DNA sequence: GGAAGATCGAAAAAAGCACGCTACCGCCCGCGTGG
DNA sequence: CCACGCGGGCGGTAGCGTGCTTTTTTCGATCTTCC
RNA sequence: UGGCGGUAGCGU
């Protein structure tokens, strides 16, 4: 049909080129041409050869470079015919068909906002005003304002206040879909109730943003806006985030507390033993505030509190024990957001990550998810407020070398040469001995590890009205690797120990190792020799990318089908069950 | 030393230690001496467009006696400037006019002299040149070409890895490859049978080429393998043994000889064994006849008795062909030696699988592979076989190519032909053959020694060519079939496919790409870039992961940190600073000398192959002042392997510590204390980081901001030195020194700066003069900043006091927060510049004029048009107004195509330019530029003209005075009147004469000039056919810092902005001076990106001495002190390379040194030979801040104070060009695609979100399914069902209508349109 | 948008998707090789009926 | 006893190659006949 | 001497030629088991 | 208020 192949109007007395009426055109004047020969009663040779090029008309047509050279044009380059784009990625079928552009939807670049909760999202006022704009109008035509829809068009073009209005009660309980252009798996793509917020980018919860796995960097969020009072439903059931608690691959929770947020916990629940306040004993955590917003006692102090614990009992009533009870102040403060549920011992620790994570998954199994959401917001908010408070901050001081180290080094080079003399005797030969360097210089990594890691995590010493004690140390890059709360035992080693033994692109180990820190300088070729696994680990997750993408769409289309129709089978057959044991381990 | 006037107002603090022996050179060499070889006239050919001439000229007429040949050529001069090209928008090319000879030679005589010699210049095309600034003007646009890198021509013995054959056997393949022609492959195969494949087709035995090369069997046998010689004579079998030729076989007999039982039967050989027969070397060993079974003939023995042969050649030997030549009494047997391992029969074995037996089967079966279904001919494979490899015009290896040949070979001869001989071909399959011996080692192609670069001039070339052998076809059929008698050459050849052809290349190549003029490091990158990609090079998915790897041979050559990250990584890569190029075009990089134990300064330029021969120093190894290595074991480098070696066994040093780091990776200070992706993801966010209003001088340096700054183009670098004369926003003038002025000039320089002009990224270019009115300059001192430039210095961002610590979460991750000062400064507001273009294309229903009135329109509208019909300049026009009034024809009035603003478009209209067609009468708005054009041609012409007036009176004056010697009456009186001023009879009057008559020359040349230039301003330029005026409006919009735009550090720390938080809640120290923007500590420990903690200490040490000087300067302190704190303060650190003596400088000079350090005192420090902790400390002790680096702060927002210490100092923050305005774009109901009635795409189309697949994916995982159908049909395609949910939604019922989306029915359709019978069932 | 018209060829032409996309849909009904069926097609080669 | 069924190995052809977003360049056209 | 038209390919006695990987078909060449 | 291809670049 003509409107399949329409003739766009270029700019001027320009017409835009159609392949497919090329083609038509071309097959039109071929079988205009065979007819005239026909007619005529040409030479069986011309006609012969006027089949034959019409045979390769309809070629191009059907399936243009199907046989051979495909028919181009103007651009040197081969047209599309039916077949091309019927198929492909950028063929009808997949592109213009199992997925298309939607109206109703915008995009934006995201930031964090502390202050919203757990089922809320900032929206700008401007997208906020062009993608409800038919809401606005019908309410607009409702209330009177607005005779027509071209006085209510210009009412929002002039943005009065009574617009403003209007949108605000729109806005009031309708959710809106956001999601991550490459949406990977399920909880890709989930729904907040907006609030109107200035500036120009959507605030994002911190919390769902590992969901999203999306980091505050210049990630782009999309945002659709349902209609229908059935979409309405499904995003306040289904594409609520409050509902979506466990990860649909392995049951674990996918929000979890994370950075700042568990690094104040950290700090709310580490305890000195000279603190200001030690000693003293408070009747309840609103004392403990007191005092510790008074300024007359630190958060690491060591107190005693009468605590009242609210426990389940049968037929699931709560039964409260009055304890006086040995903890530190940050624990009391920590307790007052504790819901009526839960135990002093979960909060009576370090309170690292892990911690954190149980705590979350204990309340979610004793209390249900309508307490756990609002206890989520809470520690939320105490682990920001008390991070601000804290004022971690990491310096060039804090990167302490451990002195033994260049010692050691020193011993480990003087072992190397011994081995190489070896080789230079003849005693053994150069794959040994490299052997031997490799496993010489890994011993020494692993004792200067060692050495810098007892260094770094006891290094405080404090008077305690007395003599001298020790204690967990309160060093920041400390901090951040104890607590979890980003950061590892491998990249702190890296970081205040050695890099290590680096490997070359092929996969051979480098004889020798990059013997200096981070913290101090490093050579032209240690540098060299790192740029090799640097390249190799961005190549591959380059690579990666592709590979994981087309893995993904083929298993979708394979188990596209598979839905749940039944209740029970009544089949007595299934499968056996034991555990893996690859021996030596289960 | 001795610092130049622009160095002496600021003076880098540097630290480092090692002193430097060769400083950074021209940064854009490459590309000027590329285009120099090219563009040059060449004696001895080889180079640019000569060795092209040489190598095309002449052409034969197909033996019809008449041919052409080159003569000479020239380029003439552009007929634009480079200025006027860029303003009017045209190509800045030069013509090629080439003087050429055409001789007709006697017909009836081969060697008759010529009959006719006609010798013209014909204009064969136009060339582009290219500016000093290293960058091409094509159609009025920068654009850039990258030099590739490719595999050199030459032969490259490699092979597969050995998972091919699935046996764990590896196949050894040798490939010619040349500059030009088919590619052969030596190949063997799992059955160790050689064979040879052409230009990838199905392979060919081996032999068969060989008897393709008129080689017989025997020939081969002889060529390819050894000879044994087999004696019957005595009756005992003797034989010619070679106890080399013993080692390793199995004694299959007695070989007791001259009795000495040397082994015997049964007994395995050993070399002991081997010893004792060399210790006796008995010229022959007697045989059993059964040890010659097996062994293959190589001489085809025949019977002179019977006639007939015994056996053919390469046949294996039988008991009974043994008797046969017994009784034929043959003595003399040949066999071919066939060790297990050391000699393999690979020929032997591919000549018996071999069909061919002659010359003419061979020459068949080529002829058959290579043109499959068409019958062979004798003469045609003859012919094929020729061009396909012995012809010099088809098959052409280059010079390169030809050394790359002999290296591998050892052929020891550099220079060779071109084409490729039998002896080249004999010699490759000899060394694949002791490649498959065990003996040799096969070649990486990952080895940079393998790869070569090719410039912008090499390509051209080859291009060039290309276009003379099109335009070549053609003359030689023109001149093969017309008379060549009245024949002018000009018509001969024509210059449109040459001139196609160059215009494409230079402006839609695959390397050819439009420049990114972002900030000075963009564009130096860009010139300096290195890709793998374009025509013969690798593709962007099929790359592979060993071609993405670095490999050892890349230091100093290719920089392992600069990369752009994604699919081109590895594929694309940046130059080394140091790092040239050879003339064959392979990469080499400068090295010291090391002779004895002392270092010299020598530098030698070493290439990649070279390299691993000697032992390569370390740059950071220790020296001391005599030159010796302080350590005996210093860690070298030696065949691609780091290790420790002996202070003797060293031969060559680095030349400096970043010898392997890019200039753009090169400009991260404290990168050693920096992981490797950190740094290079921040280097590439440092490429875009856009110009800000007030450039900042970076508080930290590396030192070569400066090098990077002059190089670029964006300053304004005085060509002469001299004094400033007229000082002004627009325009600078230099009066040039006595010694500097060529004879006859005026010696007044004027530099013309551009002020508010587009880039191609949407970005301002701004230059603003540095210097002032009356100070000295000298040649090559900045005189203008450009973007992001301050004093010569490269300032990409702004130096913010910044603090780590977390802030209620706003810094949750990677996120920052900006205090609302930054904005109260506008320290990172920035001026963005879009431009518009209307058409006035002719129509054949009529033409478009550009009037005021248009039907229809608003009155309100029109008050921004003018009488011409163009905005007012100035204007603040907003989205939705009109800039330029256009209508156009309409069927059988005028419809309204007036050009708009876009929506969601503002800014103030700085500039409009028209460009009108020959003919086309001219606009008002035209005859004003014409006119201020014109002013400013006729302003700088009167500038010159003020001065050689002033010169010429004052000589006419003395010369007045000489003679008439009235001081008084010539003063009183004007110069005119001096000039009509008459004296007595001698010299007085006649130089008087001789001088009114100079000057008269003197004002109608300038005159003349002035003409001319108004004629250059007055012509019209060239438009596209069918148009007749353009009109292009600028406007111009500053961007401020709101949430959401993105900033990120040099060191690589990214991120946007959360909250634009008051002053008054920011933490706030002692003093009570707010503390800026707040970051995030966490994201340190974790990416190593230590170098930003060491550099924010280094900075608010720096900042700290700045507080000093400005309390000196506040204070009204004397000179001495002031002298005495800046000597101190330069004087820090250990054995610095710096030796800054205050004492030389003036009084005048200090106080301006001390006025440019009041805001802090700018530090370099090298990439390697950086400044450790030690010397920050004692900095930071001069500066009386704390030595720790730490303060204590207290909150603003509630007046507490922070438990423990935090990190502040002033660290260099850019802005990235990732601006949040231009990326939110939100849809409500738009426009719709004809084909698909789907909303559009892009936000300047006002297009909507696109679903993907995965989002479809997803919404099925979830229960959800209406809102699935409302993503499909609803609201996407389905018309009916979209204005159903409208007028709903307007009613307020939220019902929907599911329908039949348009798309499922195009589909339908178009399969429809096929033989398918796709349809609907009733039910 | 759902109107279509037809082009009446002159002489019969065959259809591509059923004589390319392997296995030949035409040359497994009639049984012969595909290199045949092609050259027979394209008017350079006879065949007996 | 030496051809037809089975096998093997090389050649040739088809098919794909994650997702968004941004910017610009060409959407005619040049050579050959009939009024 | 301009407007329609036509077929549109650069390059060259034609053939679409170049450092990916997997699957399917075909065809020639050979090995083998019986009419 | 007309969008169809291609090229290059950017973020995962
Ligand atoms: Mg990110």
């Amino acid at each position: 049909p003509p409107d399949l192949r329409p003739l766009v109007p270029l700019d001027g007395g320009r017409f835009a080129t159609s392949d497919l009426n090329d083609l038509y055109r071309r097959v039109i004047n071929r079988n205009n041409r065979l007819k005239r020969l026909l007619d005529l009663a040409a030479p069986d040779i011309i006609v012969r050869n006027e089949k034959r090029m019409l045979q390769e008309a309809v070629d191009a047509l059907l399936d243009n470079g199907r046989r051979g050279r495909a028919i181009t044009g103007s651009n040197k380059r081969p047209l599309k015919s039916l077949a091309d784009m019927i198929k492909g990625k950028q063929g009808r079928f997949r592109q213009n068909l199992l997925g298309k552009r939607v109206d109703y939807s915008g995009r934006s670049v995201i930031t964090v906002g502390p202050y919203l909760r757990l089922h809320q999202c900032g929206l700008p006022k401007k997208m906020a005003l062009e993608l409800f704009k038919p809401f606005i109008y019908g309410k607009l035509e409702l209330r009177g304002l607005a005779t027509t829809i071209k006085a209510a068009k210009k009412m929002v073009e002039r943005e009065e206040a009574v617009v403003w209005d209007i949108l605000d009660e729109v806005i009031r309980e309708h959710p809106v879909l956001l999601n991550r252009a490459p949406t990977l798996h399920r909880l890709g793509i989930q729904a907040f109730e907006p609030v109107l917020i200035e500036g120009k980018a959507i605030q994002l919860h911190p919390l769902v943003c590992a969901a999203y796995n999306a980091d505050f960097d210049g990630d782009q969020m999309a945002v659709h806006v349902p209609l229908t009072l059935e979409a309405q439903l499904e995003a306040r059931a289904l594409m609520m985030s409050t509902n979506n608690i466990l990860s649909p691959a392995n049951g674990e929770p996918i929000i979890v507390p994370s950075q700042d947020v568990v690094l104040g916990l950290y700090y709310m629940t580490r305890d000195c033993v000279n603190a200001k306040g030690e000693g003293m004993v408070l009747t309840g955590p609103k004392e403990a505030e007191r005092l510790y917003r008074s300024g007359l006692a630190s958060l690491h102090a060591r107190v005693k509190v009468r605590i009242t614990e609210y426990e389940k009992d049968a037929n699931g009533e709560l039964v409260a024990k009055t304890s006086l009870k040995d903890t530190t102040v940050g624990r009391a403060i920590l307790w007052m957001i504790v819901p009526k549920g839960l135990p002093y011992s979960i909060v009576n620790q370090a309170l690292g990550k892990k911690a954190i994570s149980k705590m979350l998954n204990t309340c979610y199994r004793i209390l249900g998810l309508k307490p756990t959401v609002i206890f989520a917001d809470q520690i939320m908010y105490t682990g920001f407020a008390y991070a601000a408070r804290s004022g971690a901050s990491v310096g060039i001081d804090d990167m302490v070398i451990p002195e033994k180290k260049h010692e050691i080094i020193s011993e480990a080079e003087a072992e190397v040469a011994e081995i190489q003399e070896q080789f230079q005797s003849g005693l053994v030969t150069a794959g040994e001995r490299y052997n031997k360097v490799i496993d010489i210089w890994a011993a020494a990594n692993d004792r200067v590890s060692k050495a810098m890691m007892d260094n770094l995590q006891t290094e405080t010493v404090i008077n305690r009205d007395g003599q001298e004690e020790k204690q967990v140390s309160f060093n920041s890059i400390y901090m951040m690797a104890d607590s979890g709360a980003r950061g590892s035992a491998a990249q702190i080693r890296q970081l205040a120990g050695m890099r290590g033994l680096m490997a070359k692109p092929d996969g051979s180990i480098i004889e020798t190792p990059i013997t200096a820190n981070f913290r101090e300088g490093l050579n032209v070729l240690q540098y060299f020799i790192s740029t090799h696994g640097a390249r190799k680990g961005l190549a591959d997750t380059a690579l990666k990318t592709a590979n994981s993408g087309y893995l993904t769409r083929r298993l979708v289309d394979v188990a596209q089908d598979l839905v749940v129709t039944e209740d029970d089978c009544g089949t007595h057959e299934g499968i056996m069950m034991t555990p893996v044991i690859e021996g030596g381990d289960v | 030393m001795v610092y130049s006037y622009t160095e002496k107002k600021r003076i880098r603090k540097d630290f480092g230690k090692r002193p430097q022996v060769l400083d950074v050179p021209y940064l854009l060499s490459i590309q000027l001496d590329s285009f120099q070889k090219f563009i040059e006239q060449d004696p001895e050919g080889q180079y640019g467009l000569e060795a092209a001439f040489r190598s095309v000229f002449p052409i034969q007429s197909y033996s019809g006696n008449s041919e052409l040949q080159y003569v000479s050529y020239r380029l003439g001069e552009p007929v634009f400037d480079v200025q006027e090209c860029q303003i009017r928008g045209v190509t800045y090319s030069a013509p090629l006019r080439v003087k050429l000879r055409l001789v007709i030679y006697e017909r009836e005589a081969p060697e008759g002299t010529v009959k006719d010699i006609k010798e013209q210049e014909v204009y064969m095309g136009e060339i582009p040149l290219m500016t000093d600034n290293g960058t091409f003007v094509i159609n009025g646009t920068e654009r850039v070409i990258v030099s590739q890198l490719h595999r050199s021509p030459g032969v490259f013995f490699d092979s597969d890895k050995g998972k091919t054959h699935s046996s764990g056997k590896v196949l050894y393949n040798a490939r010619i490859i040349p500059y030009r022609g088919s590619w052969l492959d030596f190949e063997f195969d799992p059955k160790d049978n050689l064979f040879v494949r052409i230009d990838r087709r199905r392979k060919l035995p081996a032999t068969i080429i060989l008897r393709a090369l008129n080689y017989t069997t025997e020939q081969i046998l002889d060529l390819f393998f050894e000879k044994v010689i087999f004696e019957i004579r005595d009756n005992k079998l003797q034989m010619e043994l070679v106890p080399e030729r013993l080692r390793g076989e199995t004694a299959s007999f007695d070989i007791e000889a001259n009795g000495k039982v040397y082994v015997e039967k049964g007994r395995r050989i050993t070399a002991r064994h081997i010893r004792q027969l060399e210790k006796d070397d008995v010229k022959l060993i007697e045989v059993p006849v059964e040890y010659i079974a097996g062994k293959v003939v190589a001489k085809d023995y025949i019977d002179e008795s019977t006639g007939e042969l015994i056996c053919a050649a390469n046949m294996e030997l039988s008991l009974d062909l043994l008797a046969k030549l017994s009784q034929s009494g043959h003595k003399r047997i040949e066999t071919l030696f066939t060790n297990d391992l050391d000699h393999g029969p690979y020929i032997s074995e591919t000549l018996r699988v071999d069909p061919t037996n002659d010359r003419l089967s061979a020459l068949v079966e080529i002829y058959r592979m290579m043109r499959p279904g068409e019958p062979p001919t004798r003469e045609a494979a003859e012919s094929l076989f020729e061009n396909l490899f012995f012809s010099e015009d088809r098959y052409d290896l280059s010079a390169v190519g030809r050394m790359k040949f002999n290296r591998s070979l050892l052929r020891e001869e550099i220079e060779g032909s071109g084409i490729l001989s039998k002896d080249d071909i004999i010699d490759v399959m000899k060394k694949l053959i002791d490649i498959r011996n065990g003996k040799g080692e096969v070649d990486d192609i990952d080895h940079l020694g393998n790869r070569r670069i090719r410039s912008v001039g090499e390509m051209a070339e080859n291009q060039f060519r290309v276009g003379l052998v099109r335009v070549e076809r053609a003359v030689k059929e023109r001149l093969s079939l017309g008379d060549l008698d009245t024949l002018m050459p000009q018509d001969m050849i024509n210059a449109k496919p040459i001139s196609a052809a160059v215009k494409e290349f230079f402006g839609s190549s695959q390397l050819s790409q439009f420049m990114d003029q972002n900030n000075p490091l963009s564009e130096i990158t860009h010139k300096r870039r290195i890709s793998a990609l374009g025509p013969g090079g690798l593709t962007r998915e099929r790359a592979g992961f060993e071609v993405r790897d670095v490999h050892p041979t890349h230091y100093g050559r290719v920089c392992p940190i600069e990369t752009p990250e994604g699919p081109n990584i590895g594929l694309i890569n940046s130059l080394s600073v140091y790092a040239q190029t050879n003339e064959y075009g392979f990469l080499e990089t400068p090295y010291r000398k090391v002779t004895d134990g002392v270092v010299t300064d020598e530098i030698h330029y070493l290439s990649a192959i070279e390299e691993g021969n000697y032992v390569i120093a370390q740059a950071n190894s220790n020296l001391d002042e005599e030159g010796h290595f302080v350590e005996d074991l210093v860690t070298c480098r030696s065949k691609g392997e780091s290790s420790l070696f002996s202070r003797d066994q060293v031969d060559y040093m680095d030349v400096s510590t970043q010898q392997v780091v890019s200039v753009g990776a090169s400009l991260i200070p404290f990168l050693e204390h920096d992981d490797a992706n950190r740094a290079l993801m921040g280097a590439n966010m440092q490429r875009q980081a856009v110009p800000t209003l007030r450039a900042d001088k970076p508080l930290v340096g590396t030192g070569m901001e400066r090098a990077v700054a002059v190089d670029s183009g964006v300053t304004a670098v005085a060509k002469r030195g001299g004094v400033v004369q007229y000082v002004d926003a627009s325009r600078i003038v230099i009066k040039v020194n006595e010694d500097e002025m060529y004879p006859g000039e005026a010696g007044i320089d004027i530099y013309n700066l551009t002020k508010y002009t587009r880039s191609n990224q949407n970005t301002c270019i701004n230059q603003m003069p540095c210097v002032s009115l009356g100070e000295p300059v000298e040649r090559g001192d900045v005189l203008a900043d450009g973007p992001s430039t301050d004093l010569g210095e490269l300032a990409l961002g702004q130096n913010m006091r910044v603090a780590f610590m977390p802030w209620n979460g706003y810094n949750f991750e990677d996120s920052i927060l900006v205090s609302e000062r930054v904005v109260q400064e506008d320290r990172f507001t920035t001026i963005h510049i879009q431009e518009l273009a209307c058409v006035s294309r002719d129509t054949k229903l009529g033409p478009e004029e550009i009037t005021a009135d248009i039907p229809n329109v608003g009155e309100a509208a029109l008050s921004k048009l003018d009488e011409s019909g163009i905005v007012y300049i100035g204007a603040e026009v907003t989205g939705g107004d009109i800039l330029v009034g256009k209508v156009t024809p309409k069927g059988e009035d005028v419809k309204d195509s007036s050009l708009r603003v876009p929506n969601g478009v503002s800014g103030t209209v700085i500039d409009v330019q028209v460009f009108t067609r020959d003919g086309v009468e001219k606009d008002k708005r035209a005859l004003e530029i014409e006119e201020m054009q014109l002013k400013q041609a006729k302003k700088d012409l009167s500038e010159e003209l003020q001065i050689l007036e002033a010169g010429l009176f004052s000589r006419i004056r003395a010369v007045l005075v000489a003679g008439g010697v009235e001081a008084e009456k010539l003063d009183k009186l004007p110069r005119d009147r001096w000039l009509e001023l008459g004296l007595t009879d001698e010299e007085k009057q006649n130089q008087l004469e001789q001088l009114a008559e100079q000057y008269d020359e003197l004002k109608h040349e300038f005159e003349k000039k002035l003409e001319a230039k108004r004629r250059k301003i007055t012509q019209g330029d060239d438009l596209a056919p069918g148009v007749l005026k353009i009109v292009k409006v600028y406007l111009a919009v500053k961007r401020r810092i709101q949430p959401g735009d993105k900033m990120a550090g040099r060191h690589g720390n990214k991120g946007v902005i959360s909250k634009i938080n008051p002053i008054e809640d920011m933490p706030y120290d002692e003093n009570g001076t707010p503390v800026d923007i707040v970051l995030n500590p966490l994201g340190v420990p974790s990416r190593m990106n230590i170098g930003q903690i060491l550099e924010t200490h280094l900075g608010m040490a720096a900042k700290g001495i700045g507080d000093k000087i400005n309390a000196m300067l506040k204070q009204q302190q004397e000179v001495a002190k002031l002298r005495e704190f800046i000597q101190r303060a330069y004087d820090l650190g250990a054995d610095v390379r710096q030796k800054v003596d205050l004492s030389t400088f003036s009084d005048e000079e200090v106080m301006r040194l001390a006025e440019n350090l009041r805001k802090g005192m700018p530090i370099a420090t090298p990439v390697f030979d950086g400044a450790k902790e030690a010397e920050i400390k004692e900095l930071l002790k001069l500066g009386d801040l704390p030595t720790s680096g730490q303060i204590r702060l207290y909150d603003g927002r509630t007046g507490e104070q922070f438990e423990r210490p935090v990190t502040v100092g002033y660290m260099y923050m850019l802005k990235l060009n990732h601006l949040v305005d231009d990326k939110m774009h939100a849809r409500s109901t738009g426009s719709y695609s004809l084909v698909t009635q789907q909303p559009l795409g892009g936000k300047a189309q006002f297009g909507g979100q696109r679903f993907g697949e995965m989002e479809v994916w997803a919404l099925e995982a979830y229960g959800a399914a209406y809102t699935l159908q409302e993503m499909l049909t609803v609201k996407s395609d389905d018309v009916n069902g979209r204005t159903k949910m409208y007028k709903n939604i307007v009613d307020g019922n939220h019902q929907m209508e599911p329908g039949m989306p348009e798309s499922f029915n195009v589909l339908l359709k178009e399969i429809r349109s096929l033989g398918i019978n796709i349809e609907l069932e009733d039910e | 948008r759902e109107r279509m018209g037809h082009i009446e060829l002159a002489s019969p032409t065959a259809h591509i998707w059923f004589l390319k996309s392997l296995p030949s849909r035409i040359g497994l009904l009639l049984d012969m090789p595909l290199r045949d069926i092609e050259r027979v097609l394209y008017f350079e080669s006879y065949v007996v009926i």
